[PDB]
RNA sequence: UUAAGUUAGAAAGGGCGCACGGUGGAUGCCUUGGCACUAGGAGCCGAUGAAGGACGGGACGAACACCGAUAUGCUUCGGGGA
RNA sequence: CCGAUAGUGAACCAGUACCGUGAGGGAAAGGUGAAAAGCACCCCGGAAGGGGAGUGAAAGAGAUCCUGAAACCGUGUGCCU
RNA sequence: AACAGUGGUAGGAGAGCGUUCUAAGGGCUGUGAAGCCAGACCGGAAGGACUGGUGGAGCGCUUAGAAGUGAGAAUGCCGGUAUGAGUAGCGAAAGAGGGGUGAGAAUCCCCUCCACCGAAUGCCUAAGGUUUCCUGAGGAAGGCUCGUCCGCUCAGGGUUAGU
RNA sequence: CGCGAGCUGGGUUCAGAACGUCGUGAGACAGUUCGGUCCCUAUCCGUCGCGGGCGCAGGAAAUUUGAGAGGAGCUGUCCUU
RNA sequence: AAGAUGAUCAGGUUGAUAGGUCUGAGGUGGAAGUGUGGCGACACAUGGAGCUGACAGAUACUAAUCGAUCGAGGACUUAAC
């Protein structure tokens, strides 16, 4: 039956998208780690 | 049903002994050759006592 | 006995409608050998209404063979052919109508081939 | 004595023992015949490789070829590729694509 | 010739020994890299828009590395000499 | 101190690939030769794949490309069934 | 040299063999080092040596010292290969015949008969997907089988808005 | 208390749900009641059928003998005497 | 007639093994077509008609062609011949 990633290319954007993490203070720490560890693919 | 213990080497290859194919009967075609197999017509020619129906 | 030919009794019969069709068109088809045995049982049938002849006979015919035109150019069906062509042709003969030749197998399954031509 | 080798087409080992021991003993006017009638659709990879067999024997040493008895056929798994398939309940169980070696050595009577 | 008898061999296939092979990468060496430290220098970049990234640039379309619509580069001052 | 199942996770286009909606988890992957001299030409083959020919010390060195073990998978077998 | 002893878990003591590296020199290597495979050789064992073959650049001995110092068992970890086994499975659901392509055809193309959905298996266009679209070649790999074929591979082409 | 890799779960003894009783309460009760995923492609030995070798002092075709192995093994009426 | 495949059994052109074709048996039960009665739906005649899967008996008309593979030379001690 259904499963978990209905797909949203707008509700994906919005949760966990970039200005949501330069929000908070605590969203920013997510791009601390993000960019300390190095990744290429900064928050989803 | 879960297979109690592996088959040795040995009892692997006696299961092999009536697993191997045979050989077909072939004859020649006596117009061409070679071979034919037994009572049906050939590749070669198609001839096939004798009418050479390709 | 009749043979399954691992199809529907009604998928049987649109089986063999079709290939004794077939032999009128074609005079000689390469089906599978018991495609090739089983199909003697029902044209050597189908011949022997051809002798006749009637206005019954070919009402009995029409069931067995389906409106395919046989010959371009003339517009014969394959029910034409068998009156005019064939049945002018056998009226020597009595039985053994179309004889059959085994071919070797077939590549993709290994099925044994048949050709089957009428005499 | 003439050798021809394969090295590397996709068949597995125990789907071409089968069609080599028909072979192995047999002649030139004996197996090429047989092979290519067994039906057993690993047949055209040997027969390939046997004719070919011969007409290294031909070009290379001129052995008068149709004269030839098969000494040596045996047959080896080569570099196998691995695959995952899928299966239901999250199981994903694999597929063994495997490969052969057909080594059919030719020689004189 | 018959009787009464004793033992060999046969191998569809297999067991062990040996010879020649094939998948397999492991012991060898060998590092391109890493890990600990020492002696010293440096210990900060950012509204004259940073660290970090997207779009891109080559006669060659991908990517790495360099670079920014002056884009596989531009001056100038030195080193350098095919 | 390590010598590639070690040493950083990364000697290799690694925080890559993949796995997760997402915070996150997170690999494997070294070595032709002294240099490409990387196999012109002939034969089989549709083509890979081989056999001769040359290349080099080696070609069994020819693309997982130095060494190549064992499990395994073979083929011949000397003796036993 | 005489006399006696000499099974053994948990455990205590003693003596040794191994491997890697460093330190003294001394000593083998292209006339072939290490490692590998073989073999009927020697000591109480752990263990050593020798000849052959492969291997193509490093290596042992003694004497001490340091220790990531020894493998059969962790439902250990990773990688490889078995067993089952040519076995279960090949994912609902009709094709058949002629021709063509090609080396090869049931699975590719064309034609002709037949059959299925037809308030859906039709079209149009969202959510998404990001080229899967079209042509021209291939075909190893993915296609649960072939395969000249493909939503696979390549090489080009492909989306036009004042409504 | 034969027999669930031969079957059925009707009860006991999964969670739900009630009733009496007990406990201050969570809940409890061999006191009762309605509902409640029974998985396995047979490796070996067994069992029951079918085959392929080989042997039976040369190869062959028929019919056999029986050491041995099983199957069958139950009885009620009625009438006469 | 046997049967999962092997096997068994009927047979391989001095042949009936199978299919067809005839003649049947059983089954269905009054074909089409034609004419007639009926405005018609239908009935009636030709006519136990027509149609028939493995069921029987004939018929070489078809397929069982060609051909290949396997298979003995009989150990020796003694007794009587």
């Amino acid at each position: 039956m259904k499963r978990t990633f209905q797909p949203n290319n707008r509700k994906r954007s919005k949760v966990h998208g970039f200005r949501s993490r330069m929000s908070s203070k605590n969203g920013r720490l997510v791009l601390a780690r993000r960019r300390r560890k190095g990744r290429k693919v900064l928050s989803a | 049903a879960v297979p109690f213990r592996r088959t040795s080497k040995m009892k692997k290859r006696l299961r092999r002994t009536h697993f191997k194919l045979n050989v077909p009967g072939m004859t020649e075609c006596p117009s061409c050759g070679e071979m034919k197999l037994s009572h049906r017509v050939c590749k070669a020619c198609g001839s096939y006592n004798g009418k050479d129906i390709n | 006995s009749y043979r399954k030919l691992g199809r529907t009794s009604a998928q049987r019969k649109a089986m063999l409608r079709d290939l004794t069709t077939d032999l009128i068109i074609n005079e000689r088809i390469e089906t599978t050998e018991t495609r090739a045995k089983e199909l003697r049982s029902v044209v050597e049938k189908m011949i022997t209404l051809g002798k006749r002849g009637d206005l019954h006979a070919r009402r009995q015919a029409a069931a067995y063979i389906r409106n395919e035109v046989a010959n371009e150019e003339n517009n014969q069906d394959a029910l034409q052919k068998l009156f005019s062509d064939i049945a002018t042709r056998y009226e020597e003969r009595q039985g053994g109508y179309t004889r059959i030749m085994k071919l070797g197998p077939r590549r993709g399954d290994g099925a044994p081939m048949a050709i089957i031509e009428l005499v | 004595q003439a050798k021809a080798v394969a090295r590397t087409v996709r068949i597995a080992p125990r789907k071409a023992r089968l069609v080599m021991d028909l072979i192995r003993g047999k002649q030139v006017g004996e197996a090429v015949s047989i092979l290519n009638l067994t039906p057993r659709a690993a047949s055209p990879i040997i027969e390939k490789v046997l004719k070919s067999a011969i007409a290294n024997a031909e070009h290379n040493y001129e052995m008068d070829a149709n004269n030839l008895v098969i000494s040596q056929a045996f047959v080896d798994e080569g570099p196998t590729l691995k695959r995952f398939r899928p299966r239901a309940m999250g199981r994903a169980s694999q597929i063994n694509k495997r490969t052969s070696h057909i080594t059919i050595v030719v020689s004189e009577k």
